[PDB]
Parts: C-alpha cells; structure tokens; sequence
DNA sequence: GACTATGCACG
DNA sequence: CGTGCAT
DNA sequence: AGTCATTCATG
DNA sequence: CATGAAT
C-alpha cells in the first residue's frame, strides 16, 4: 500500500520529465519547418480535413475539437489561440492560416471566441504540406496510438526564418524575427551552390529581417552577431513623418510601429507623456488608425521643438524598441543555439530527404504503372486467344495461372488483365498505351537521375524554391540603416 | 464598458447597440471613430415590460444605456440633453437578433419616448448573402454564395461598405405611427399575461 | 440609405419571427421522437460520425465542434450542456448518451468541460436511429445547404414519453415526466390493437410517471386527468425510513428524492431548518451519500415529535414538492397540449410510416438486383454471343446499347454484364444465381405484403416494440399510490 | 473551495491536492466524506523558489493551503497543530502534473519542513492504463497476455477513481522522505531558482535527448 | 463569452 | 513587464 | 475553466 | 425560485 521515494531523486525525475518534454514537444520550433508541435498538429489537421485555401471556410470550433481528438491532446483554447495567431497578418510575415471574423487587431484586444469565426488554410502554408501523401517524411503515433501524425512537414520554403518563432521553455527559449520569403530563397539558393558560404556573402541576399509591421531597422553589425551567433541586439524605430496645419502649428504623423508592440498601449504611454508634461510641446493625441491604416497623428503646440519632442518619444516610449536576436531551435532532438547557417543548411538538408523520398515514392509508383502498360500492350494483339483461355478457365485463379504459363504474364499483370471490365474490350488501341509507356519510361529516367545524382537533386531544389519566390515572394516592409 | 467616439457631437454622433462581444469588436475595427462609438449589449436583455422598475434599473445593460445617452429615464428624460444624432440597433440577422431588437425596441418606447418619436432610434440592415444580397429575392438575380451566419463572420472591411458607411447603408428608422396601437402591440408581445400572447401567435404566427 | 417603419409593424415581424422559431426549432420536441431539435442533431450527427455504444468513447469537444459546423448553428457550450444531460442517469430514465469523466451529479456540481470528457451514443440511442439510412424519414438541408440532416428520427421506441421533456418557449411550456419503458410499450402494443382504447384501460399498463430517480407519487386521479389532458398536478415524496438510535432517539433517513431535485441544496435547506429552529426537534443533518447510495440522515433528538418535523420538512422543503404536468409537444409543426392518447396515436402513426418507407426501400433494393441476377442468368445462356457484342461494340455506350436492341437487356442490366470483370467469363453456375433469385422473390413478397397489408404491417410494429422491451426493460423505481 | 471532511480528526483525515476543477470535482464524487477532503489547485502554483515572499503569501492558492492546514507558514510552523496526518499530491500523469508536484513539492519543503521530513508529505499514483489496471508499460503487458490509456484524471469515473486511488486499501501511494538535507538542497536550487546557468547545465547533464 | 493568475527565459 | 503554449 | 445575467411559462 | 436551450 505503499513506497518511499528521495525528495531529491524525485524533483529529480519529475523535473527531468517536464524539462525534456516542454523543450522538445512544446515551445520551441524545429529547424527544419519552423513549427512548435501545436502549430504542426493544426497544419496537418486542416489539411488531412480538406480545409485549404481553394474550398470553403469551416466553423474554426470543427477544426480545433478535430485537431483535440486526433492529434493535439489538450485544451481547446490553446489550440484555438495558436490557430488565431497563425491568422494575424501582423504577427507574422507570411500567414498559413486564413480566418474569418473577428480574429483580433494590433490594439491587442480579443478575437472571437471560436464558435464565431471560420477558417481554412492559406494558399502558402499548402506548400508547408506538399507531398505529404508521398511518404516524404518521418511519421509517428497519436497518444491514441490510433492515427499517424508528422514529425515534421516537407516545408517547401523555410518557415522558420521567414515567419520566425518565441519562444519559452526550461533552460531555454527562443526569439526569431520573421524574413521577407525571397531574400531567404535567394539566401537558401546560393547557399545550395556554395555549402562553405560565409555570413558575409549570406548577407548580400539576406541583409536582415523583414517585419510584418515594417518601420526602420538598425544595427547592420549586430544583425551580422545575431546571424554568427544566434544572439544580437538591433534596434526597431517607428516609421514618422511631419505635416504641417494651419495656424503655425506642426504635427507628427506614426504609420509603421515596431514589431510585438501594442497600438492601444503605446497610444496611451505617449498621451501620457503629454499628461505629464514630460516633454514640453504635445497637444493632443488621436490613434486616427482605420480599417485600411495605421496612422498616429501627434499634434504639437504652436511655437514648440518638434525633433526634441520626437527624440523623447524614441527614448522613453516603445516608438522605438530593441529587438533581441536568440534563435534558438529543435536539431536533431536537442535544443540548439544557431545562426544563418545551421538553419539554412538544415533547411536544405531536410529538403534533400523530402525530394530523394519523393522521387522514390513516384519512381515505384511510375514503375509498377508501366509493368501493367506493358502487360496490356501485349495483350491487345492476343486479345481473342486471352478471352478464350480465361473462357476456358474453371475460376480467376485458374485464369491467371494460365495467362501466365502460357504467354509469361507476371502475377502483377495477370490480375490487371482479369480484373479488366468488360467494356475494356471496345479501347482496343496500343498507340495511346505506347504513348503512355513512353511517358512513363522518361518519368523513370528523370526520377532514376534525382536519385543517382546530388548535382540533379540540389538542381531541382533550386528549381523549386525559384518557383515558391516567383509565386510568393513580396516587398520588404521593413527598412535598414547602421 | 463602451468604446467611444473621437469628438463630442451630439449632431451627428451616433450610438451603435451591437449584440455580442464578437460583433462588438468587428465594428470597433470595422468603424469610424471620428463620430461612431460602440456599445456592446453582452446578452439577452432585460424586457422592462415585465420586470420590476427595482431590477430594470440595477441592470447593467440598462444603466450604461441611460448614462451612456446621458440624457435620463422615463420623464426625468430630456432629449434635449441628448448624446447621440442617431442610435443604431445592430443584431445578427437571426431569430434571437430579431429577439434582441424586440426588447430594445420596448425599452426605448417604455422609458424615453422622445427618442422614437423624434426619430433617432434606428435598426441596421446586415446583409444576408454576397456584390452583397439582403433577400432570398435579389439574390437570384445577383445570380447573373457566402451566407451571414451572423455579424461575427463579417469583416470590418465588409461591415464598413455594407452597414456601418452612412454613405452606403441601408437603415430603418423607427417611427411611432398610432401612439394606441403601439402600446397594445407592445404589452401583449412583452407583458406579464401570458393568454393574450398565446391568442396573438395563433392568430399571426403561421406554421404551415 | 434609409426606410421608415411602424414600431408597431417593426415588433410585429420581430417578435413572429422569433415566437415561430423559438416554438418550433428549439424548446419543444417532436411528438413522435421526443427530441428538441438540438438533441435529435447531437444523436444524428454522433451517428453519423460512429461514435456508438459499441466503439471507443470520442472526446467531447470532437463530438461537439462537429455538430456545430455540420447542423446545429449555436453555442459550443449549449451543445455540449445539452450533450451532458442527455447522459446524466438521474435526469434521464433511459440515457442516449454515455459520457466518461465527471459529468455531474445529483449535488448538482459542475460537469468537466469540454476538454476532459469522451463521450459516445448509448446501445437504445441506436435505437432511435434505427434504420435512418434506409431513407424512412423526411431530410431537410442544413443551415449551409450543404448536407441533409433528418427532421424527426425513426424511434424504434417511445422516446417522448420514456424520457421526457421540459420545456419553455414563447406562448408555450412543456413539462413531460419520463416512464417505464415497458410500461409505456405495453400500452402502445395495446392501442396498436385497439385504436380506440380509452384512457382508463391504458393507465392497466401505464400507469403513471417512473422517475428514475425513484420516490413516491401521489395521486392517481391527477395522473388520469394529466393523460386526458395534458394538463395535472401530482405529488412526489422522498422515499423515508425510521432508524431507532442509542437510547431514545430516533433517525429519519431518506433514500430517494423527488425529480429535478438538487441533493446539495436540500441537504442545506433541510439543515437551514435545524439551524433556525423553526420546527423544534432536529439533532444533526448528514449527508451520508457515498458513491453507490443515497442517504441523508436526518438525526432527532431525545423526546422530539418525529411525525411533526417529517411532515413539516414535506411542506416547507423539497422534501417533498408537486410535479405539474404540461405535455405539450410538436405535431404537424404546431404547438400542441396532448394527452396520452393523441401521443400514442402520433407514436404509432410514426412508426407505420417508418415501417412502410422502410420495407419500400429494402424492396427497391432487393428487386434493382433480382433484375440484374435474371439478366446474368440470360448471359450465360449466351456468353458467346455476349463477348462477341462487346469485342465488336465501339464503347461502353455502344456496348450497352447493342445489348439492350440485339438482347432486350435493359439498361440496368445492360450496365452490370458490360463493368463485369473479366474473369467472371469463367463461371458457368446458373444455379448460385437460381437460388438467389429465390430467396429475393421470398424476400419480395414478405415486404410486399406489409406493404399492402395494414395488419400485417401492424403485427411486424408490435414484433418489434416487443423485442425493444425484451431487451431494455427494467424495473419500476418510482412506487404509485392515491 | 475546499471540501471539508465529514468529521475533524487530525489523525486519520487526509487532504487531497488535486490539479483542476474538473478532476477535483471527480474527487468530490470518488472519495470517502468521513475522512477525506479536497482542495483543488487551480491552475499552475507559483514558484516558491523564484518568487518573493511578498508575491508569495499575496497568491490565493498558497494562503488557501497554509489556512487550510492549519499551522501556519515557515519557521512559524507547528506540526502538533496539522489537520490532517495525511497530505496526498494527486496530478494527471502528463508532464504538467510531474511539473505541479515539482512546484508543490518545494513549497512544502521550503515552507513546511517539518511536514515533508515527519513522512506526511504523499504522492498519489493514478493508474495509466485500464484493459484490471496497469501502473507502468511493464506492469502492462502482463496483463495482456491471460487498453483504456487514461489520458487524465478527468476521463476517470468516480468509481474507478476510488478503487484505483482513493481508496487506502486498493492504492498505491509514494511517501515523500527526505535522505539528505544538503543534497536535496542542491537539487531544489538547480530546478527551481532564480539562476537559469546552473538549470541549463543540469538539463544538459542529466536529460538524454536520445 | 471575457476575466482572473500561474510557469518558463530574457532583455 | 510582455511575450505564447501550457495548467 | 468556473463565474456572472438575461429570455421565455409555469406553479 | 428553478427549470434548459438560447444570447
Ligand atoms: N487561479 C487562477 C485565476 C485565473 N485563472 C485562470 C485564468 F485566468 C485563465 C485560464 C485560461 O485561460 C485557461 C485556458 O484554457 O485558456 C484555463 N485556465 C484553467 C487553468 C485550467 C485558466 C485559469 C485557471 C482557473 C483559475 C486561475
Ligand atoms: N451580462 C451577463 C453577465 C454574465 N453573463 C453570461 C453568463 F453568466 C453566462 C454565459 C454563458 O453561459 C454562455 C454560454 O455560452 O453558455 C454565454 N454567455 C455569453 C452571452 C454570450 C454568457 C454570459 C454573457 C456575458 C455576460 C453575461
Ligand atoms: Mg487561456
Ligand atoms: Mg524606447
Ligand atoms: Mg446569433
Ligand atoms: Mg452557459
Ligand atoms: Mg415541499
Ligand atoms: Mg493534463
């Protein structure tokens, strides 16, 4: 009825347990797609529950108890908080959920509750998914043990540098900016051309993060630690500009703020710069933002310092901010500490296995095709001695026996001519089944040669992520300054 | 409790009554905050038909609704002293939208009269299908379908251009026609005899 | 930009729109399955989705989330408390749902949320469900137009009645207390046979209300005059006991309470009398209820007056309360008060044209194949003329249609020789077939006739309802007495 | 918040610490009124280690176990005055509930000495499987030759939660001693305190992340 | 149907 | 302090 | 993840 | 005042 347990060796385990857990199957994302457990398991779901960017919205609560039931053991609201953040297009660069209704704002006020929005996947977080139905990637069981889920998805771009990640766990924790999508290809790419690339060259292509919210950043330098090390301090201003008003007066206009940043607060901790007469010269402020723009017009006093009132709300408030590199992530089970070039490097790592599975999955399935092409190709000019001996078999096993005894058809073949329909025997035709088999012959030889060959492998990764930036790819949002 | 307009401006201010924390927030976004506040209503209101003057007032809907028009209750009513040009009613395009608008209605009738009398009390017209259409009528002939399950699933985008732009908005105005016709409608839909609402639906509702 | 409107027009199509809807689409169930329509879409759609008595238990909030995209547009939250309910075994004589985790108690508690709990039909919910998909009752589409889902369900038995309802609308309530199933059966068996039957010689089979929360009822000129109009009052007391104590004083202990009774706070109610003293003689309250009885002791003291202070707990607590019949249900899509008579009527009614759509569409099926079997029998006859057909036809089309003009094959036949797989060229056996063109021709027949037989229809209806009760039957727990 | 036990007897009473309301609502149902009481955590309990003891003594939780117990906090504390002889840690199995006890643990260690050394200090083991029932993987496939993975505690039922757990006759029950006041000393700092180094390092140590 | 407070690491 | 998955 | 209020008819 | 589907 009982057994005695170590305070020590037993914090011990009971800790062990949660570290362990919490960093690799909760707060921190894997290298290679960018995504937290959670995150996957909502991708995946969706997907799998034909909810993709080409079809309906769906009553986003179907989504989440689905996701609960088959994949994601806990609370609806997490999950449903995850999904809503995927959403917010200020939250991240390329968003890989689509939702309607009420899914928040940058005041930082609540979404709908789940029972009210709908939502589907984004046209890109589908290419996070292609060739998933290829046996492409590492699969695994549910806490049921009656599904399989991914481990990692195939992740036709790299998501985590271009939609980022934070990030708290035991020991560690993560923050990764967002990048705009082309600069990361175009870094990826060079780097496939150039696996010893230094963070200098890198740089050329991939000069520093881009934000969803935009506005300007500084620190050319410490991007370039961040991107060695996984860790840098660079700073985020807002993007201003001055109108003048009539009566003399002059006033400052916000349409950029830094990212992670509250509108709502930052309103209020301005105006309450005014309140308190910290900084001589603010009349008034109005948050005038609308549906269709940010905009945070300060209007001064008459007669008053316009840059020295500008130069306070830089120091003092959140106008401008330091944004803190600590990329860290999930490589090979284990947290990591990483620049540019472990992930992009296990970006194309990973993108080498999906492609070469890839390649082998249709190269079987192109193969077995062509076996059976083959097969009906001969059959054709017996058809009438086929039909007479499978006439002159006792059962469907006996036909095939004979088919094959007697013209050396293959199991496989056998059973594709007697299991043909009858009206079969009207597409009489071998120009179409040649023209088929000869399709199918060069789909061997292009697969066999991605197969056999790391040069025509990486080639194609080119090829890919090139058509992923044509199709995606937009301008920074975000500027740059030293 | 109510997000408020920029400038006072009891000329063309106007009060948006929406129902749900969920709609409430997509006209937040979907506004203009020049001249438009909100007021989420967070529930079935009050019928003030047949609840005692004691609760209808220690009711938190109801009392930031007196002190959010700022202009009192009953007699102690001046419009004079008004808030608001306009007062919106915005519900789903459901049954319990229609409910919501009911009690509201009998509210306003009950216990500031001016107001529906003097033509400020209004209903907002969501649309039903999307162009957008408002009836299973000039939908067929937009025909030449994404059905408003309720206001949650607009977007401010959407809200804007289709129900909240005074420029492109369609907007019922509450009008009292036969002061004595009025009252007997709204005491037997909302007062406490139940008979004579029974008597009313059999007489009205057709079930087919 | 803006249209006036009469107060009194503008109330008028408001309040009819909701009053029609709140009657007939939510706080009134059909008379024929007893259902509200949010519990008949939990019971379809769980359905629909497998989730059955016999099959591992779901969680909740898949079940839940699944039923609010697909055909109840509402509340997560109602859907589930109107899953839970249905599921707790003190509310419902007979449960439909089987629900693991807490799911409340008697005390009236909190069930676990959503999250926590799994849920799946019970084996007599199937029973309502009963052949569903043998198209034997009227679909309507969804508020998508996306899916049908059914408007009443087949009940294989008396659910209305069984169960229960309860019940408040708009001009209209309902309060329906639930029976015993076998009871209730009985009496539909004998109305089947003597539509005429008058309410006194039913109340020999069913007669009164079985709480399954037992207790007494008191009565029975009440209860007769509920059946005859839908419309009495009755009273339920707690079943008690007399304990003699140590020495003098005495324990009443209860056992059974009255329905719709909340444990918790009568055992409060109860004590708040012994607090305030205001019958004089009561020593302790316990309640002694663990997790396989119910007992409240009710302690007295020495020399206290034990029939004054249970009859004074009978008046004044809930110890004892009156039940108020008000059967109202909907038929014909009309709020209607009934009694037992027109509920059995519309029962039996119900259950002749499931029965009767029923053995349509099992004919249907049995005849679309007899048709195809008679025309392999033709074929085979034929054979080689058959495949000669088909080698000179120019397509499936044509295949077809040289069968039907050089043959006489019908299209449907015409259909199945032509997608025949190859092999079945081998079979020659005319006798398999002979025998199943026997046993469809037996099977024709039977269904023929209870098509074109009101008794024999009729006979199969008491068959059926008298396995149900064979098989769910169960003792009275409420005793009856005048 | 709590539920009190039917009868007060500081020597036989025991108190359940349950993680959420759900679970503590099917302890409510599963127990024994007599003796047994229940006191829901709700939510993650903050971190004694971490946090300062004016954070500490303002957390609704905390206070609602100190008044609860009834003895007092720290060196203020009078075991002869507990009310229960018994305090049993119930968590789900997931990794959450080994973090509660974690957390729970040392507030009874640094804030109850006394009570976590006199042997009083329990934690309850919830079965994780059901085909009977198992404890452990091993313990399971004996079963199996001559499975209902409990995903928690709120997908028990009542019943099976008192046979399994609950019950001081049916249950198993690890009781929490102390073997080196040094040494569990060290080991409390490492994981729960203020300095992240010495964690990171430990993890790193001790974790094999295969 | 929003709200309340914790863990965890990091400036 | 505030972040975001967890209780 | 429990809590708070309201509609609607009925005794 | 409590009931059960709804805001
Ligand atoms: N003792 C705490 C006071 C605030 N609070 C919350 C909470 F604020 C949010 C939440 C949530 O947002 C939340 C969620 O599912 O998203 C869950 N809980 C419960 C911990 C289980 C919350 C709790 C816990 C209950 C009481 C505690
Ligand atoms: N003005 C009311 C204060 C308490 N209250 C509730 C509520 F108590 C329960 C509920 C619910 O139980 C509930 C549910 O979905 O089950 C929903 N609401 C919201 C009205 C939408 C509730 C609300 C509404 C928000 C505020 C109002
Ligand atoms: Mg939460
Ligand atoms: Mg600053
Ligand atoms: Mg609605
Ligand atoms: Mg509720
Ligand atoms: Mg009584
Ligand atoms: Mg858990």
């Amino acid at each position: 009825n009982i057994q005695n347990m170590s305070l020590e060796d037993i914090m011990g385990e009971r800790f062990g347990r949660y570290s362990k857990y919490i960093i690799q199957d909760r707060a921190l994302p894997d290298i290679r797609d960018g995504l937290k457990p959670v995150q996957r398991r909502i991708l995946y779901s969706m997907n799998k529950d034909s909810n993709t960017f080409d079809k309906s919205y769906r009553k986003s609560a179907k989504s989440v108890g689905n996701i609960m039931g088959n994949f994601h053991p806990h609370g609806d609201s997490s999950i449903y908080d995850a999904m809503v953040r995927m959403s917010q297009n200020w939250k991240n660069r390329e968003i890989l959920v689509e939702m309607h209704g009420n899914n928040g704002s940058m005041d930082g006020d609540p979404p709908a509750a789940m029972r009210y929005t709908e939502a589907r996947l984004s046209e890109i977080a589908g290419y996070l998914l292609q060739d998933i139905e290829k046996k492409t990637v590492p699969f695994a069981w549910n806490f049921d043990d009656t599904e399989k889920e991914p481990t990692v998805l195939p992740a036709a771009f790299p998501n985590l540098l271009v939609n980022g990640s934070t990030g708290i766990s035991a020991g560690y924790a993560t923050d990764i900016p967002p990048h705009n999508l082309a600069e990361v290809i175009d870094a990826a790419v060079y780097m496939i051309d150039h696996p010893t690339a230094k963070i200098d060259k890198l740089m050329e292509f991939l000069p520093g993060p881009d934000f969803p919210t935009g506005a300007i950043i500084q620190g050319r330098d410490e991007i370039k630690k961040a991107y060695e090390t996984g860790k840098g301090r660079v700073v985020v201003r807002s993007k201003t500009e001055i109108e003048k008003l009539k009566g003399g007066k002059e006033q400052i206009v916000i349409t950029e703020i830094p990212y992670e940043i509250n509108k709502a607060n930052l309103v209020k901790k301005i105006d309450d710069v005014r309140v308190n007469n910290k900084v001589a010269g603010i009349a008034e402020v109005r948050d005038e933002s609308d549906r269709d723009g940010l905009r945070i017009a300060i209007e001064l006093k008459k007669d008053a310092n316009t840059e020295l009132v500008l130069n306070y709300l830089f120091k003092y408030t959140d106008l401008q901010i330091n944004y803190n590199f600590n990329m860290v992530a999930i490589d090979n089970f284990t947290p990591r500490q990483v620049g540019i070039v472990p992930i992009l490097s296990s970006y194309i790592a990973h993108r080498r296995e999906v492609i070469l599975a890839r390649s082998r999955f249709d190269k079987e399935k192109a193969e077995k095709r062509l076996h059976i092409v083959e097969g009906l190709i001969r059959v054709i000019s017996i058809l009438d001695e086929v039909i007479a001996l499978i006439r002159a078999s006792e059962n469907k096993a006996d036909a095939k026996e004979n088919l094959k005894v007697s013209y050396d058809f293959t199991e496989e073949q056998a059973e594709a001519i007697v299991t043909l329909q009858l009206y079969r025997l009207t597409n009489t035709d071998v120009v179409v089944l040649q023209e088929e088999e000869a399709e199918l012959r060069e789909k061997i030889a292009m697969l066999a040669a991605i197969i056999g060959d790391e040069r025509t492998m990486y080639n194609l990764m080119k090829k890919e992520l090139r058509e992923v930036k044509k199709k995606f790819a937009t301008p920074r949002l975000s500027s740059l300054e030293d | 409790k109510l997000t408020p307009a920029q400038s006072k401006n009891p000329a063309k201010n106007e009060l948006y009554l929406v129902e749900g924390d969920s709609a409430g927030g997509s006209a937040k976004q979907g506004r203009d905050r020049k001249f438009q506040a909100i007021l989420p209503l967070r529930g079935k209101v009050i019928n003030t038909a047949k609840a005692k003057m004691a609760d209808i007032l220690k009711n938190e809907e109801i009392n930031t609704m007196i002190y959010t028009i700022g202009a009192g209750v009953g007699a102690d009513f001046s419009i004079e002293d008004a808030n608001y040009d306009k007062i919106i009613i915005m519900t789903d395009a459901d049954t319990d939208g229609a409910h919501i608008q009911t009690l509201l209605l009998t509210f306003f009738y009950r216990y500031m009269r001016p107001l529906v009398e003097a033509g400020h009390v209004y209903i907002a017209l969501p649309p039903l299908y999307k162009a957008y259409a408002w009836t299973d009528g000039e939908l067929e002939e937009l025909r030449k379908l994404q059905r408003y399950k309720g206001l949650g699933e607009m977007n401010a985008d959407q809200l804007w251009e289709t129900t909240m732009n005074p420029e492109t908005r369609t907007l019922i105005r509450v009008t009292i026609e036969d002061l004595a016709r009025a009252e007997r409608r709204v005491n037997v839909l909302m007062g406490d005899k139940v008979e004579p609402r029974r008597k009313w639906i059999e007489d009205n509702v057709k079930f087919t």
